[PDB]
């Protein structure tokens, strides 16, 4: 009839009595404390957006965080924690660098987050404190995909991720439709990431990088972002 | 309340003489969603209700060779691993052997895999239960594996969440499976999962995987609308 | 603090490594050892603090190792640690003189052996080498130098300094009484005894309870130099007969 | 290739390592104690630079200084460490002891093989020559005035530099 | 690599050192030549002790009651003898007893067969321990034979020939030091008898 | 409680452990960057004297490249590593690229080096931060920050360590086109910035003035003073 | 206060800088069979008192005095098994020595060797500190030599010294009785007394052991010479 | 290089892999499950890569306390004559590199 | 074909590739081997100038590529350069390391119009 201090929440090995992984949870909780990345797949592409936060006018905004290239066709947006976000860039950038030195192909989309997920889910001796979003246009065609703590990947069309994942997964849940072409996707990406961001959106405080089947992966300029934030 | 002290290790006994955290990997199971695995004398059908639409596309059933496949119910960092190394076992009896590998021997090998981690400081139990469906020369098989190291045989089950209501469901109906058809067997399945399911829910052809391998049949994910045919024939909660 | 005071990877809500502080106050208690760096040479004068009656000498120096011709170092600290580390300092020295023929320049060595013991805070499951060794040299570079190196690997160097027993206090004694540019060894040996005799009290520094090493120049070769007993014995009782005719002017 | 060899002679508490020129061969140990490396000059260069660093080290340690015979024993090991693809140097450790000064003359081969003579030696790739000239020359009780003279003729005879390793003064005396 | 390096024989001159090799040989150069024992090496068993037999002397030192000839190579008939030495040293000093000839032999045999006779130590290895009189004739690539008498080296043969037509299965001392000296005068260079009881 | 580990997360999502090792930086002495017109500037205060110290073996402004240096606030021992290892990392660059190494580059291997002490509780993270400022191939002048956790970020006003806030909103300020066009103002701003951080003026500074022609080149102590009277001359003047 | 954390871990220092795990090795040192090492002029002795004085013991087994090389021994006062693997480890390094520089390693050289291997195991985590201390004796360079080498691995010349049980009191009586020109015929004498004030019971052959360096090196002295020695005194 | 290089390179490897071999035909896989489990366990007891280190509990489970070889007596690495950096050395050990 | 003329403070050489703003290196040979070694040197000396405060003297930096292409050889079967290492010391004054194809050395007065003098490099 006595209170006890039992901790399952130390360690990532130690399960609840419910059979929780709670240090796994926790670093969700510091995808959390990361920034929004919002990345819409397409029939016609898929794009990748995600906010800076730039907090002072001293830190250069004209260089790019939050969005990588891997290969032509993928990328991914990090979101969580920057410096755990790239050692899973380098295994992707490499192991599909590896599969073009093989095969003479680029490694599709859902082999590139196998990859990844293969250099997570090694616990680095603690939960990946970061969230990628591995957007590329491949052999196959458009594909979003989302990475977590636990190490593992899943497909996606519309999703949200960061800071506010629920908050802008839920505005995706009303305007992403199937039918999205790249330019709605960007645009969308973009417009909800504004209405998310505590800032007001310029292309200076967002990193966009987007793919097509034609177009292959690039990082949408100041002048993009600008016509696409001017509209929306 | 005593059990505090030898319940946060996998390789420390109580004075109550049990592994409380394998115990724990058991419960585990639960957290994740109800997979039903059910066989006949032809076929051996899994069902999988997957818990956004847009997100989190969920793939519960997941195809290991050509004559096996499996559900996840549980810890899914686990439910990779697991499923990856025995699509390596059976690529290896195939590119040695030159056969496919038994469901039983396959399921032995994830046993031990299984059993390392709970007798080892430093890991910890795999903390997932698959539904491991395969056909042999011997016929159909359903396979359950639990968190903990051991494992059954079983000709139908339900694992994962509030799924005791398909286990009723599949005790029931136990008999008919036997000597049931391909899409007569999936309904069963289906029935089992929707016992599962709250009356206000349904199957509704969307929380809906089919993981079928037969006797030509190989293991074949029906997702989406490929669902629809089987569903098509299942009639009347009551 | 009662935790981050551990394993000496473990920080504290300031940012303070405990164990590391600790090592610093296993210096705090060992032999005073003080350096003077000169114009003629740089001394190494200290306390012997071992000196019991059926104890013996069967040694050079007592806490002064030798690393090549153009340097040497004191300890004061954990006395095994200091045992290993000042073999380390020698074949540091040789290895640097077997690539390059030259006798290591006198950072390059304090550094060297300041990363070995930065490693052995930096990996948890080693102790912090609980030393500081106080490293007189000459170079071609720098002319001559005095050094400090801690068992955090923050390395110094020095016109006069202290480690070991009333080590601040030596110190204090030296910005006092030390003249950067007019201080000859000869000036320099005058002031160690005095500092010593003024910060420890020790009879008169019995000449058996000190020991010096002047590190100077002779004919362009380098000459690590222990003073002698009737030396020391000459610097203590000269250092008194100005006491006594300050004490008469006085 | 100019490989060479070089003498050396007992004497009256001094010794004559007579070493030819035409790359060094002539290098300082201890006090009255020197090594006539010849051979292959990038070895010769290399094995001498190693053992001075295994030499050094000793020495700190130790306190005292490095008997001959001691490194003739360093020298040994650091050639049988290259038993297989060998350091081509003949050495020989030519002084007087730094406590004894007791004349001390001792040739080895490319995988070690130290020996010990007590008239003289002759090491190196032309070591026959100048060893049949020396015994013509040799005397027994050698004052280092005319030992000179016996060690220069028999090295020139098979421009060489006779370092007269000395008790008092160590004498050189390049031709 | 940044991995702590290790001590025993290193095999990088190797390759270099066979340019070396091609280079010289090619043009008609001399580079640094082995040393060598080139001797007749002699031992011997009698009623109630060993003796050695060799010419200048190739009997080397194993332990007080172990001694071990030496032909083939001189750096490495010395350096095997003296390293088995060291090892029946510690050996003894552990045990509390006079270390075994047996010992002395499967050591020697063992470690001339890790290195596959690329070392010369052609070794007539006699001592009196314990279990009494025993002789062997350890070889460079890790062979051995445990033999009343054996001659190795330089006339080899003819030392062979006078042992073995002038041997007696259980002599005396001095008809037993006789017959290597006489085995030693037949493959000849003073005769070198180390007698053993 | 989630601060006696490195490698462990917390119910509100923080490494409190690599956020200590960033109070052991705040812990600093005052470094200061600018990134002005083909100049760059690393202003950093000397903080104590002790008499009797020789200043060679004790400097705060330390050069990795012909066209890259940092000023390092936090640890010094931790720090000596960190920038050992930057010109390691600097010359495999430099001789396998055959490039004037980029100072965004070394910002990054020195981000990575801390991300590689983040991930073992059995080691620790450098508790330093470095304002590594340069130059590029074509010449770009350059201000960054590199942290404990572990992640390198870009910057054109940075001030950091002992009162880094203080002197950061100094260069809100007083950080401007018409305070950068010439390399005497961004030596000035640096120094009136030290002029918020600490009292003593050309006393307790040490500043290092890399151009894209240039490199570190240390000012001399009565060069910093000329320009702390050029400032005060401006303050007699308004 | 308690301050029991800090004295469990041999890694850790102390709030004040005392390493205590190194403490209570020498703790287990100064819980030990009483040694005294008497340096004198025709070499040193290490008489000691034996931890059996049984009716059941074998004499040829067990030696507090061993040699290391023919001219070096040592003895010890704390732990058997930790003593004995530390002399076989003294052994090899010595003979290690002697296929190097071919000299018989000097007593100071082989000293630093034993209490090198000392200095780690209180560096390193996951194991003890050597709860022994060892008086390694012995002759060269015509002079006689005496260390005492610690569980810390710090050692230091000796003309005099004792270690064990009433140990602090052996080197007093020591202080007391040594001369700096006292030679071994006296010294075994003065060691033997030494140990009568470290002593429980009456002294024999059986009840105490002996052992001497020389000119000539080191050996035990026989039963027979250890009673003549005690019936000389 | 040579044929002995790798002979001797991988000599201890390739004996007690013998030795194991030996005891699990004999004894049985105990034997040397247990001798493994010691040795690992002691050789996670020394010195940091960089100094040279006396493993006293390693040597003596192997019976090397009383025998020398060439390995200790040649190439001296205690008096190593290359040494790297010691954060970068342990990095190696750890797996870092 | 490398040139080497040593003198008072006058060290004209001709080939070619510097170590240091007052020492140049000379290396022919194996057309490859020749100028990758001359770089990795003179990035070594440049690394050891970056860290130290102070660049290799002639005399350091020949003892060291001397050092580096012994290794090179062994490892490499040919590795092969001939080098000069026309120096001058801030501590001493000239040099002129003539150094063979399997690592050895020789200041060598007889081993572009590069003087390497106490004012620097004057082709």
């Amino acid at each position: 009839m006595f209170l006890t201090r039992s901790e399952y929440d130390r360690g990532v090995n130690t399960f609840s009595p419910e059979g929780r992984l709670f240090q796994v949870e926790y670093a969700i909780e510091a995808i959390k404390l990361g920034s929004t990345a919002i990345g819409i797949q397409t029939s016609e592409g898929v794009c990748l957006a995600v906010e800076k936060r730039i907090t002072s006018p001293l830190m250069e905004p004209s260089s790019i965080e939050k969005i990588v290239e891997i290969d032509a066709h993928i990328g991914c947006a990090m979101s969580g924690l920057i410096a755990d976000a790239k050692t899973l860039i380098d295994k992707a950038r490499v192991e599909t660098q590896n599969h073009w030195f093989t095969y003479n192909e680029t490694m599709t989309v859902e082999s590139v987050t196998q990859a990844v997920s293969n250099l997570a889910l090694q616990f680095m001796s603690r939960p990946f404190g970061v969230a990628l979003l591995f957007g590329g246009v491949d052999e196959k065609g458009p594909q979003l995909f989302h990475m977590d703590p636990s190490g593992t990947f899943v497909q996606c069309d519309a999703r949200a991720i960061g800071s506010a994942s629920e908050g802008a997964q839920s505005s995706l849940q009303e305007v992403y439709h199937k039918s999205m072409t790249l330019k709605e996707a960007i645009k969308s990406s973009l417009i909800i990431l504004k209405q998310v961001m505590e800032e007001k959106l310029n292309a200076t405080n967002i990193e966009l990088a987007t793919v097509q089947p034609g177009q292959n992966f690039h990082m949408f300029t100041k002048e993009e972002l600008e016509e696409v934030i001017k509209d929306i | 309340m005593f059990r505090n002290q030898y319940d946060n290790d996998v390789t420390v006994w109580s004075p109550q003489g049990r592994i409380h955290q394998i115990e724990y990997a058991m419960e585990a199971v639960k957290q994740g969603s109800a997979t039903v695995g059910l066989k006949s004398k032809t076929h051996a059908v899994l069902v999988a209700l997957k818990r956004s639409e847009l997100a989190a596309h969920q793939k519960k059933i997941l195809h290991v060779d050509n004559h096996i496949g499996i559900s996840i119910a549980g810890l899914t960092a686990d439910a990779r691993l697991l499923c990856n190394f025995m699509r390596q076992e059976c690529l290896d009896s195939r590119f040695v052997f030159d056969r496919p590998l038994p469901v039983s021997r396959l399921v032995s090998l994830i046993g031990s895999k299984t059993q390392i981690p709970t007798q080892r400081y430093g890991r910890r139990p795999y903390g997932v239960g698959l539904l491991i469906a395969g056909y042999d020369d011997m016929g159909p098989h359903i396979f359950q594996t639990c968190p903990s190291a051991n494992y059954f045989d079983c000709r139908a089950m339900s694992i994962g969440a509030r799924s005791q209501s398909a286990r009723t469901y599949l005790e029931r109906h136990m008999s008919e499976f036997m000597e049931c058809n391909l899409n007569e067997l999936v309904k069963h399945g289906l029935r089992a999962l929707r016992e599962t399911l709250p009356a206000e829910q349904d199957l509704t052809t969307k929380n809906v995987s089919i993981g079928i391998v037969g006797k030509d049949l190989e293991f074949t994910i029906y997702d989406d609308d490929d669902v629809s045919p089987f569903l098509e024939g299942l009639e009347e909660r009551p | 603090s009662r935790r981050y005071d551990s394993r000496t990877t473990i920080f504290s809500p300031e940012g303070r490594l405990y164990q590391v502080e600790y090592a610093m106050e296993a210096i705090g208690h060992a032999g005073t050892c003080l350096g003077i760096l000169a114009n003629d040479g740089v001394l190494l004068a200290a306390e012997r603090r071992n000196i019991h009656k059926l104890l013996d000498e069967v040694f050079f120096s007592e806490k002064i190792y030798k690393l090549n011709e153009d340097m040497a170092c004191s300890v004061a600290g954990i006395t095994s640690d200091a045992n290993v580390l000042t073999n380390e300092l020698r074949l540091i020295a040789q290895r640097y003189l077997l690539q390059y023929q030259e006798p290591i320049p006198c950072e390059q060595l304090v550094t060297a052996l300041c990363d070995i013991k930065q490693a052995y805070t930096q990996f948890g499951g080693k102790r912090p080498f609980g030393v500081s060794l106080l490293y007189i040299g000459w170079d071609k570079h720098y002319g001559f130098q005095l050094y400090q190196s801690d068992p955090s690997g923050n390395y110094g160097g020095w016109k006069a300094t202290c480690i070991g027993n009333n080590s601040a206090a030596a110190v204090s004694m030296l910005k006092q009484d030390y003249k950067e540019g007019e201080m000859t060894l000869k000036s320099a040996l005058a002031l160690a005894i005095k500092v010593l005799n003024k910060t420890m009290d020790v009879s008169k520094l019995s000449a058996e309870k000190v020991e010096i090493a002047t590190l100077t120049r002779e004919n362009g070769k380098t000459v690590i130099r222990v003073l002698k007993q009737k030396e020391v014995e000459q610097l203590i009782k000269k250092h008194e007969e100005e006491e006594a005719k300050a004490e008469r002017e006085k | 290739y100019n490989g060479g060899a070089v003498m050396a002679m007992k004497g009256k508490n001094c010794v004559a390592i007579a070493a030819d020129r035409r790359f060094q061969k002539i290098f300082p140990m201890g006090d009255r104690l020197y090594i006539g490396l010849a051979g292959l000059a990038t070895d010769v260069q290399t094995v001498a630079q190693r053992l001075k660093f295994r030499l050094n080290l000793y020495e700190l340690k130790e306190g005292r200084q490095i008997k001959p015979y001691t490194l003739m024993s360093m020298v040994a090991n650091l050639l049988y460490e290259k038993r297989f693809g060998p350091y081509y140097t003949e050495p020989v450790i030519a002084g007087l002891d730094p406590k004894t000064f007791k004349p001390f003359i001792c040739s080895l081969d490319l995988i070690g093989c130290p020996m010990v003579t007590d008239d003289f030696v002759v090491s190196g790739t032309c070591a026959e020559q100048m060893y049949g000239m020396c015994e013509s020359l040799w005397e027994p009780n050698m004052d280092p005035d005319h030992l000179f003279e016996t060690i220069s003729q028999a090295m020139l005879n098979a421009g060489v530099i006779v370092h007269i390793i000395e008790k008092d003064k160590i004498t050189t005396r390049t031709l | 690599v940044y991995a702590p390096p290790v001590g025993g024989f290193s095999f990088d001159n190797c390759r270099r050192n066979a340019v070396l090799e091609a280079d010289f040989a090619k043009r008609g150069y001399k580079l640094p030549k082995v040393r060598k024992t080139g001797t007749t090496i002699a031992g011997v068993v009698y009623k109630d002790g060993i003796v050695l037999g060799a010419d200048t002397s190739k009997i080397h030192f194993i332990s007080p009651n172990i001694y071990c000839c030496g032909a083939g190579t001189a750096a490495d008939t010395d350096m095997t003898t003296q390293l088995i030495s060291s090892n029946l040293e510690l050996h003894s000093l552990s045990t509390g007893r006079l270390p075994r000839v047996v010992t002395a032999n499967r050591m020697l045999k063992q470690m001339l067969f890790r290195y596959q006779g690329y070392i010369g130590a052609a070794l007539v290895l006699g001592g009196v321990d314990v279990t009494g009189p025993h002789l062997y004739s350890i070889y460079p690539h890790g062979s051995t034979d445990k033999l009343p008498y054996v001659t190795m080296g330089s006339g080899s043969l003819a030392a062979m020939a006078v042992f073995e037509d002038k041997f007696r299965p259980d002599m005396e001392e001095e008809e037993a030091k006789n017959l290597v000296s006489e085995a030693i005068a037949a493959g000849i260079s003073n005769i070198d008898l180390c007698v053993i009881s | 409680s989630y601060d006696r580990a490195i490698t462990v997360f917390s119910p509100d999502g923080h490494l409190f452990q690599v956020e200590y090792a960033q109070e052991a930086v705040k812990k600093g002495s005052t470094a200061v960057g600018v990134r002005g017109r083909d100049i760059v500037v690393l202003g950093v205060e000397k903080k104590s004297v002790a008499k009797l110290q020789d200043e060679r073996t004790v400097r705060k402004i330390c050069a990795l490249d012909d066209n890259v240096c940092m000023a390092f606030a936090g640890l010094t021992a931790d720090a000596r590593i960190v920038i050992n290892r930057a010109r390691v990392e600097c010359q495999s660059h430099r001789l396998t690229v055959e490039d004037p190494v980029t100072v965004e580059y070394i910002t990054r291997y020195i981000a990575s080096l801390k991300q590689r002490y983040t991930q073992s509780n059995g080691r620790r993270p450098f508790g330093i931060s470095a304002l590594i400022v340069g130059f590029d191939f074509d010449g770009t002048p350059r201000l960054y920050q590199t942290d404990p956790s572990g992640t390198y970020h870009a910057w054109k006003a940075n001030a950091i360590g002992r009162g880094a806030k203080s002197v950061r909103e100094f260069l809100e300020k007083n950080y401007t086109d018409e305070a950068i066009e010439t390399d005497d103002l961004t030596i000035k701003l640096v120094i009136k910035a030290l002029l918020e951080v600490v009292q003593s003026g050309g006393k307790n500074i040490e500043l290092a003035v890399m151009r894209r022609d240039q490199s570190l080149k240390i000012l001399n102590p009565e060069e910093i003073e000329k320009y702390v009277a050029e400032i005060e001359k401006e303050k007699e003047e308004n | 206060m308690a301050e029991r954390g800090y004295s469990f871990s041999l890694t850790t220092f102390s709030p004040s800088g005392k390493l205590v795990q190194i403490e209570y090795a020498l703790a287990a040192v100064a819980g030990g069979a009483p040694s005294v090492g008497i340096k004198a002029a025709n070499g040193v002795v290490l008489a000691t008192e034996k931890k059996q004085k049984s009716i059941l013991y074998d004499e040829r087994s067990v030696h507090k005095v061993e040699p290391i090389t023919k001219h070096i021994g040592l003895v010890y006062s704390g732990m058997g098994p930790d003593y004995r693997v530390l002399v076989h480890r003294a052994r090899k390094l010595a003979q290690q020595y002697y296929l190097v520089y071919q000299e018989p390693i000097p007593t100071a050289q082989l000293v630093q060797r034993v209490a090198s291997v000392m200095q780690e195991y209180t560096q390193s985590g996951g194991v003890r500190p050597f709860g022994v201390s060892l008086l390694i004796c012995g002759w060269n360079e015509g002079r006689p030599y005496l260390f005492q080498s610690d569980p810390s691995g710090a050692y230091f010349a000796w003309k005099a010294t004792a270690m064990g049980k009433n140990y602090v009191n052996g080197k007093t009586f020591l202080e007391k009785r040594y001369n700096e020109d006292l030679e071994l015929e006296d010294a075994i004498h003065t060691a033997i007394l030494t140990l009568k004030e470290s002593f429980e019971g009456q002294m024999t052959e059986d009840n105490i052991e002996v052992g001497i360096c020389n000119e000539a090196g080191f050996r035990r002295l026989t039963p027979t010479e250890v009673k003549d020695y005690l019936a000389a005194i | 290089s040579h044929p002995l290089e790798l002979s001797e390179k991988n000599f201890q490897l390739n004996q007690d892999k013998m030795n194991f071999s030996t005891l699990r035909n004999i004894q049985g896989l105990f034997a040397p499950l247990k001798l493994q489990m010691e040795f690992k366990a002691v050789q996670q007891v020394q010195r940091l890569p960089f100094l040279s280190s006396s493993n006293l509990s390693l040597d003596v489970l192997r019976g090397n306390d009383e025998t020398i070889g060439f390995e200790d007596i040649l190439n001296d690495p205690s008096q190593s004559e290359v040494m790297g950096e010691p954060h970068l050395m342990v990095e190696y050990k750890l797996g870092l590199l | 074909y490398l040139i080497g003329i040593q003198g008072p403070d006058y060290v004209l050489v001709a080939s070619m590739f510097k170590m240091s703003e007052k020492i140049l290196l000379l290396c022919v040979g194996e057309a490859g081997d020749t100028v990758q070694f001359a770089e990795y040197i003179q990035k070594n000396v440049q690394l050891y100038k970056m860290r130290n405060g102070y660049e290799l003297s002639p005399t350091a930096a020949a003892n060291f590529t001397r050092r580096n292409l012994a290794d090179c050889l062994r490892s490499r079967t040919p590795y092969h350069v001939n080098l000069l290492l026309a120096g001058y010391d801030e501590h001493e004054g000239p040099a002129l390391y003539y150094m063979d194809y399997l690592a050895a050395l020789a200041k060598a007065p007889f081993a572009s119009v590069r003087i390497i003098d106490k004012n620097g490099i004057h082709d």
